[PDB]
């Protein structure tokens, strides 16, 4: 019916209304793939067809009113679903959505509707969200990265090797002149960029303005005394609206080059405007991300990784933070790879093998840039850049600031370990196996690296391969 | 243990942290690059038009904004379209060498997938200051 | 330490650092109790002290430049933690905080310090919050709700019984005439309040801003044709911040009465500067909840509904919304009676046979009413109001929009369901048992009742008492 | 090329650069359907293949500086052509332009590409614009009829 | 700088080229003797490159592309968009730094764009420079329609 | 009663209602402590049940419509007295308010029902405040100094010794060029800091635009001619608001470092506001204090100096006036010591030897620094530097100013007086005694400094001891 049906009183079968198998799709079509369990005796294509109808229409019990409106064309479509080879009551359920539903790069509208609505159900005992078809006409209303891949190469200045850098701690409370000190010796030792945590940026006594100016003091410093180009990451974290707009707005009066904010972890529209105003204002922007075990580590009772990176990419960032290998983060190949080929490349198929069910028709959409930090340095480089290459932006947790020397020979042993890394791939050693080789011979005259490989003679981990949710 | 300060000297960007490197092993490494699928391209710059600055923004009502200066390299005459020979570009290297004393020689490359440049090595001139 | 440590180079153990189970709290300390599973070899000391080093201080490799901050009384302290008997490896941790920390009522800066940096931890398996201590000069810093329940109720000119109300439905794309005509007969028939659905709101041609012209016209004359004070809660939902605040600019202009929105499925600071706004500007603020299979069900592993209820109530709501009884979010008996307690509420202590560990010490916070969304109903009103009495917001989705008589009629069957269940109530019967049958008698002469008792004959569901997740 | 091509000095044959009669379009792309009469001496097949080529990159002399910018996908390609039956020297061309090429959702940008540079030139005696592809992606960022005829029916009441 | 013609040179390929290399390309014409060059709509603004960016990597360029030869030169930057509040903020971002002289492409775009622009372009003491295009189906109407003098004066 | 009680018509006596001498307080409870004497026939309950209820409720004859509102925990409550040892008729008050009664952080709600209403009562003959308990969340939604101590020692970028300076004199009205010269050759001299007074301000021909503007002429080579981070406080007055926010945002543009305001004589909201823009602008804020002998010196019959300096720190202020050692404001020991140690202090318990009734906690709040004024120089600067120790920011009165020799000399007279003291004080010296023969050793070659000791060589007196009000 495209309206005026008068149902006979009841609920009608979900399987008689909302499953098609033989369905064909638009190219206006939204689609979802979920892996799903239901509970214990209900079908599951009465489970996949209630959720693409509570998602689209929704009934409790339907008369004649639900005939006012147009359903025909207009409705979800639950698509034919599969079972899980791992679990025997796990299966994929295929859902298909028309553009007529949705308001135009609506992402809340869009989050509740995918989301929110259908990762309730009481007879649902677990959804797993595994992949998204997003039609080019919802993509390019969307605004995807403000200052992407191809964009950040030319703005940067720099680059031909990683991009280096160093997470800030203690996080806890650092006084404004002694982080100012620190700030400066690690840029001016060596490393490109510097990074700030939520609990730096702001403190009781201390307010963000003010370590924003001993900021902007070691700044000029740390390029006008090296002649190299450097920054630092400003993380602007706060607690309104009101207050993220006066974080921005002030630090517009200096017009500094790339800062980051863990407003992502504060809210998506936040994100999405902040992302609209970086664009026009012809900033960079870093987007921070966290929540690993509840949120991105939801084995198979929610969100993943390639729906994340995916989502991510669909709000937007021009850098974008990505495993701490160890501790915190991710640092699985089977996790990570997808998951920056995901943010790196555009114009690429759907491939089971690779977790991707669906196809969002790419050309034209920027590549954004993997934040990695970086838990553990010198011994875990040649494995690092054998499989990364120049993706990162690598901001170490303990280089530089675990050196017992100093921030200065810290940052240059790191910035050492980075070129000799560099040069060594640059004569297409094999990296693996010639990298330990590569820094034992590095140390002999590096004395800051020698002093490096001393201090760090006890981590040797490369990375895991296989998931640990 | 240590004192840490580049004496008389200053670090020129990516590649002078290390020891500097001879044209054999700069041949090598372009061989290498060249075989991977990116493009070179020989430049130069006056020794306080490599060194970077933000002095132009006395001109501007807008800063910082992004903005910066004195980071820019003149070509050497071509990129390297076309003919790839690295003895081609050792050669170009000495002519402008030999033009320059004071200006610094450098190498570039490009990834033409992205578009995206590649800043490599090595920051030289015929005055090149204090060895670290 | 207040500072200046030599400390030599690696990690030293967080039991002999972030770890003092003879520790008393201060008035300004901030505490939070976890429910945690390690993984299989690693010590829950040595797991409850580094979640307190990682969000305190964080380290990959320490040395005398961590000894630059004041450690003092400014770091996080894991106190004495205890078993859990429902499981072999599960135990519950409780850390502490001082003030000086965290900036003051800084949301995404104590979101991401207290569960962004801590739920991420390879080493950890799963991890839920169980409880919270925010002392008094973070809870007046926070800003709460902006006209709860003390305000709320003689702001809306009408109380007595619970208020009345209904979910409009199909969610898919009702053209604006047809929702005009069933809100006006609903309204007009019995409803107090009616409510949109995410998608209602926005369509590729129908405009908010032309749907809420419908209303407008609409509901000059649901009240004025009426004489009774009713309306509807607008949702109000937006892609982007500057979208959000379009839809509430344009809507001041009319200055109509109370609205709800999803902006809280959105992000934390969002609804914070709205609450501010809402404050600002006199209004009543109703706050949406989605997302129950994935965040409100997160079993061992996440968040749960004390929390959540804590969570939501320190950014702050009117009204709340809250269990469906039947389908996308709860109603079970041990699940909503604190989450509505913790909502209702002030000056009450800690109980652990109600889950509760901490108390935040109250006096002058006011509350915020639950709203549920109402599945079934005329034979399930007798254990609604047995159970709840005379908190909701009751909105129905199987009431009115179900009657084949219409929406007149359907709202005149609820209307005269919930006036005959609160009749009953005020008489002082027996209620759980009388119901049945108050119900039959009332059905003499309301013909409406009548057929709504014959379409929903099937309808007898209580809750459910115990938990499912 | 992607970029790096050290082109001979001069002017290379549009109809071996601008012209695929077997290009398999996008669902991304922008199409145009035009109907044009050459100037006496110019091959059907060059005017199509020139008129993709100045609306896409232009020339007027190239050398190894043209090899700068990213030409392989990114540039407009002229398809396949057919006659007019009501002129001889009449015929349509069908030309073809990747999303890449033009600001999204630019009206002065479309406009100018589009029909300012290309209803100029001298060796054009007439053409004619017959029809136009817009992409999805174009078409929704366009931003359309304000309160069209789905709306005005129930706004005029 | 006045007597004899202003030399300058028309910016191509139309299609899409990267800033670095757009920024040596004017850099090294302006400094080996050119006075002006001109952006074409496209050159303006792409998918992957703002024109707030394309402005930043002029900026670099211009300032020593003046400062490096000793001669007063520049750059008309083209200024082209699809809404007017897109022409606003491409003029007034453009009126912080207070560039010397631009074009439009606007009187392809509307005739009282252009003119609003005129009075703007008084109000703040820059130079403008007009852009024309449609020849065929303007200008070369034979019999029927729009002429060359009459174009003149409208334009005028 | 919680509300609804119909009270019989007439007064009930306030010892039967506002008088609960074993109340426990909550730790959201504001307290005040008060040193009274009734008039003839009056008990010290009543007066203290009164003034609480008077203060809480009011009333002139009560009866039912008095049970419209809820007391039960909301009202005030006088707690147990205590007699007062030096008069027959002289008690303390300690009265007790819940959160409840005021409005959250407003300083014209609690200071008109504190003090407004109290400080009235005609059968009150004196009424003297003693302390106050101001509770965290109330310390918290007041906003404190904008940049103090701990921010102030960073921001300043000079520390080791005290801070030297001088007050510009003579008020009338010296014209812009010539006090241009005076301020130059005294900055040259060695001072760190000068200052204004309300009338070097403004007077009706040289407005402080153009006197701002010999500042900005002289501050630039008193800065850039010396090497020596100087500046100079603008005091900044004025008629209006509309005035003062035109004072403050004209120098905004230029930035001046640091300025003070007499604002705190003018209006305590109108300073409050100002220290809020001055944190958002991040500047520094010095705040002047005056009326020492109408309100500073109210010996039992009103304000005090320990309040006074709870009440300066409760709006806030970065530097705050302080002793003139002669002249118009206190110089004496149990006067001064207690007054810098509640404004520069954090963290310490209630002692009665130190008058200290009730502690205000703790944990988190911003120090302000004392500035003197300094009208004694070069003998009394042992003493004032034994005493006193690197507080101050001494801003002297015959320094500078009153050295035949001219600004220069006078100046360096000043600062080598500083930093022979301060070299005496970092040998350990025995300051009291060996300061004498220390500015005879200088006297050798500083000639300036013979000269200072020839013009003052009368004055050789230290402090009293004992308030002198």
């Amino acid at each position: 019916t495209k309206a005026g049906a008068g149902f006979k009183a009841g609920v009608k079968d979900y399987r008689l209304t909302y499953y098609t198998p033989d369905y064909v799709v638009r190219d206006t079509d939204i689609l979802a793939a979920f892996r799903m369990t239901p509970q214990l005796g209900v079908p599951p294509e009465e489970c996949g067809a209630a959720v693409a109808a509570e998602s689209s229409t929704g009934t409790w019990t339907t008369v004649w009113t639900d005939g006012l409106t147009s359903l025909d064309r207009y409705k979800g479509r639950c698509y034919d679903i599969e079972p899980v080879p791992g679990e025997d009551n796990q299966y994929i359920a295929y859902v298909a959505y028309p553009i007529d539903l949705f308001e135009e790069g609506s992402v809340t509208n869009m989050f509740t509707s995918i989301v929110g609505n259908v990762f309730g159900f009481k007879a649902l005992r677990a959804l797993r969200l595994e992949d998204l078809r997003i039609p080019p006409a919802y993509v390019k209303t969307f605004v995807g990265p403000p200052h992407g891949i191809q964009v950040e190469r030319d703005k940067l200045n720099k680059y031909g090797r990683g991009l280096l850098g160093c997470t800030i701690k203690p996080k806890l409370g650092l006084s404004a002149k002694n982080y100012g000190r620190a700030v400066y010796e690690c840029l001016r030792g060596g490393l490109d960029f510097t990074k700030d945590d939520e609990n730096v940026n702001s403190q009781p006594f201390m307010r963000w303005r003010d370590r924003f100016l001993f900021v902007a003091e070691a700044i000029y410093k740390a390029q006008a005394e090296t002649g190299e180009v450097k920054g630092h990451y400003l993380n602007a974290t706060a607690g309104t609206c009101e207050e993220m707009m006066k974080r921005a707005v002030c630090a517009k009066e200096l017009g500094v080059p790339i800062i980051m904010h863990d407003y992502l972890t504060g809210g998506f529209t936040a994100n999405t405007s902040l992302a609209i105003y970086c664009r026009d204002n012809g900033l960079l922007l870093h987007i921070h991300r966290a929540m690993h075990a509840v949120i991105d580590r939801q084995r198979n009772h929610g969100i993943h990784f390639r729906v994340l990176a995916k989502a991510l990419r669909m709000s937007g960032g021009d850098h974008l933070h990505s495993g701490t290998v160890v501790g915190k983060l991710e640092g699985e190949r089977e996790v990570t790879l997808g998951f920056v080929d995901l943010m790196r490349d555009d114009y690429v198929e759907k491939d089971r093998s690779r977790g991707i069910y669906f196809t969002q028709d790419w050309c034209s959409m920027p590549g954004v840039m993997p934040v990695a930090s970086g838990g553990i340095h010198v011994w875990h480089m040649p494995a690092l850049v054998e499989i990364f290459g120049d993706d990162a932006c690598l901001q170490f947790g303990g280089g530089t600031l675990g050196h017992p020397w100093g921030n200065a020979p810290g940052a240059a042993a790191n910035r050492v370990a980075l070129e000799a890394c560099t040069q060594a791939r640059n004569e297409g050693r094999d990296l693996a196996r010639e990298g330990g080789d590569v820094i034992r011979s590095a140390c002999k005259w590096s004395p800051e690296l020698a002093a490096a490989c001393e201090v760090w003679k006890e981590i040797k981990f490369e990375f895991d391969t296989i998931d640990k949710l | 243990m240590m004192v840490w300060t580049p004496v008389n000297n200053k670090m020129f960007e990516t590649f002078s942290y290390l020891p500097p490197l001879t044209d054999e092993q700069i041949a090598a490494q372009v061989d290498y690059i060249v075989a991977n699928g990116w493009i070179p391209c020989l430049e130069f710059a006056e020794a306080d038009k490599a060194y970077v600055s933000n002095e132009s923004a006395i001109r501007f009502g807008s800063v910082s904004c992004l903005y910066y200066d004195n980071r820019y390299w003149t070509m050497w005459k071509l990129p390297m379209f076309g003919c790839r020979d690295p003895m081609q570009v050792l050669r170009e290297i000495v002519a402008c060498t030999k033009a320059f004393p004071d200006a610094y020689v450098r190498l570039v490359a490009f990834d033409n997938q992205k578009q995206v440049q590649i800043m490599g090595f090595l920051v030289q001139r015929p005055k090149t200051a204090r060895d670290f």
